[PDB]
């Protein structure tokens, strides 16, 4: 006897009412999977005579640890988002509300919810799995057209580098920015307000600039902002056509309790 | 979404080594936990090892402590078991296993998706 999966769907809600009240012979476990994007908020139904650990108390992903961690708030993860637990009469009957609000700036997680009817067979099972994370890694110098200025920020966005408790891999913490090198013209690196960007990662981008001779530059200003630490670089007027690609590696970076950051992968053109 | 396939099972005397394979389809790989199971003619299942999502931690039982090594390649979406000086008790059918969340469990509760299982029959008293 194999463990049944079964998934069930809305237009951002994972509706479990009604539909957990059976009871299979073999071990089965309904399943609500959502990837949430532009911002969207997800709705969790279910009835009330279900016991249901979502929320205050669900298995939330560690990458620090890769494994899961049980019975713990999700705001302890990802503090910009906020939730309410409330009773509802949806549709007649009496409902649980498990509403939760993601902002765009909320930090990626993943987390799963139990939902258990109290039975003293347990064959039946609910579960909803939340993957708040970051899919776009590969974008273009965004070009201010206020101040004339390049900006590659890897301080928030999707270019997000800084220490998340997303599920992501090892090949997955691969963010990348492509300026088209712009003779004369000012290029931004907007990175995350942490200690060791400048300690570290100002290094890293100096040394990859230096060993090619041929390449141009000359470094502005480090400014510090509210929460960017801004590398000010312009690339003067080059001469061979190349290309050439940084890497400021943040990954392995360490943020208590499970966070971590990304590698952040700066793509030069040089094109006439 | 995930299918699972067992191979390199058979026949093998006793303190020799079997390469256990274990392919994955549909969802990708790297996303999901892996896990062997096996269960002796009789007995129930138990639990054998386990690898985590990237392949830093590993979770192995007792009986199988040290001999037995579970190893996962999240390029060739394989998940392998490196089984050493097998005693002749570990005749049994080994069974692949996925979990979408995985918090460490030793028992087949966090595991969904569920291979076939090939039969691993192991003899003793040289030859
Ligand atoms: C989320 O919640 C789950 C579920 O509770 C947790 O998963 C448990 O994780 C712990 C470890 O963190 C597991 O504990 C292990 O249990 C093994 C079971 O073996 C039993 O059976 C044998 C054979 O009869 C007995 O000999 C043995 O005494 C047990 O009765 C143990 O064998 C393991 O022991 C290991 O450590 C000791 C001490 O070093 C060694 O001597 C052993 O040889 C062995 O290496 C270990 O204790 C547990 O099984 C998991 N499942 C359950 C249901 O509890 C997650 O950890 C938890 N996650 C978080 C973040 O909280
Ligand atoms: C995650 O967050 C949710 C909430 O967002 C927690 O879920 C429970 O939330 C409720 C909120 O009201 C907590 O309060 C409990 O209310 C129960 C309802 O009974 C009240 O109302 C009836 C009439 O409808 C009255 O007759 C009754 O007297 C109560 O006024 C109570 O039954 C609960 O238990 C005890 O409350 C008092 C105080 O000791 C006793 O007098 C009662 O007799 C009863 O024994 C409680 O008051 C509730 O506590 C929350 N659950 C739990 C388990 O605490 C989740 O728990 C939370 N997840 C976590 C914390 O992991
Ligand atoms: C992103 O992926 C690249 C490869 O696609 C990784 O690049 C590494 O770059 C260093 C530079 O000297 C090489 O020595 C390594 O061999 C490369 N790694 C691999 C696997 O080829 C880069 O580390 C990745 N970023 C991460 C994992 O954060
Ligand atoms: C950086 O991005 C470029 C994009 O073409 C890619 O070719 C290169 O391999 C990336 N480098 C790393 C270290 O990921």
């Amino acid at each position: 006897g194999t463990q049944d999966e079964k998934s069930v769907k809305n237009i951002c809600v994972c509706d479990f009412t009604d539909k957990l009240n059976f009871l299979p012979l073999e071990k089965t476990k309904i399943l609500c999977e959502l990837k949430p994007q532009y911002g969207e908020d997800i709705k969790i139904i279910a009835n009330k005579e279900y016991e249901i650990n979502c929320m205050n108390n669900s298995k939330v992903f560690c990458p620090l640890k890769d494994t899961f961690i049980n019975n713990t708030n999700i705001k302890l993860y990802s503090p910009k988002l906020h939730f309410e637990i409330k009773d509802i009469t949806h549709k007649g009957k009496n409902a649980a509300l498990y509403y939760l609000k993601i902002d765009e700036e909320a930090s990626d997680i993943f987390f799963s919810c139990s939902i258990k009817p109290k039975q003293v067979s347990g064959l039946l099972e609910g579960e909803v799995r939340v993957n708040l994370k970051k899919h776009i890694n590969e974008e273009y110098s965004i070009f201010n057209e206020e101040e004339d200025v390049h900006v590659c920020d890897f301080s928030k966005g999707n270019l997000d580098i800084t220490p998340s408790a997303g599920f992501y891999l090892k090949n997955s913490r691969n963010v990348s920015c492509i300026y088209r090198v712009i003779p004369n013209k000012l290029f931004l690196i907007k990175l995350p307000k942490l200690d060791i960007v400048t300690e570290k990662l100002l290094p890293s981008i100096v040394n990859c600039l230096s060993e090619f001779s041929f390449i141009n530059f000359t470094l502005k200003h480090v400014q510090e902002g509210d929460n960017y630490i801004s590398f000010n670089v312009i690339f003067g007027e080059f001469k061979k056509h190349f290309n050439l690609a940084c890497s400021l590696d943040l990954s392995d970076f360490q943020q208590e309790p499970c966070n971590l950051g990304k590698t952040a992968n700066i793509t030069f053109i040089f094109s006439k | 979404q995930v299918q699972l396939q067992e191979s390199g099972g058979g026949l093998v005397q006793a303190g020799g080594s079997l390469r256990l394979s274990c392919a994955a389809s549909g969802r990708t790989f790297s996303s999901y936990a892996m896990g062997w199971f096996r269960q002796a003619p009789g007995k129930e299942r138990e639990f054998v090892a386990a690898i985590s999502y990237s392949g830093s931690n590993t979770y192995d039982a007792d009986s199988v402590k040290g001999r037995f090594a579970i190893s996962r390649d999240n390029a060739k979406n394989t998940v392998y078991l490196q089984m050493n000086s097998l005693k002749p008790e570990d005749t049994a059918v080994y069974y692949c296993a996925a979990a979408g969340v995985y918090s460490g469990t030793y028992t087949d509760t966090e595991f969904d998706y569920w291979g076939q299982g090939t039969q691993v029959t192991v003899s003793s008293h040289h030859h």
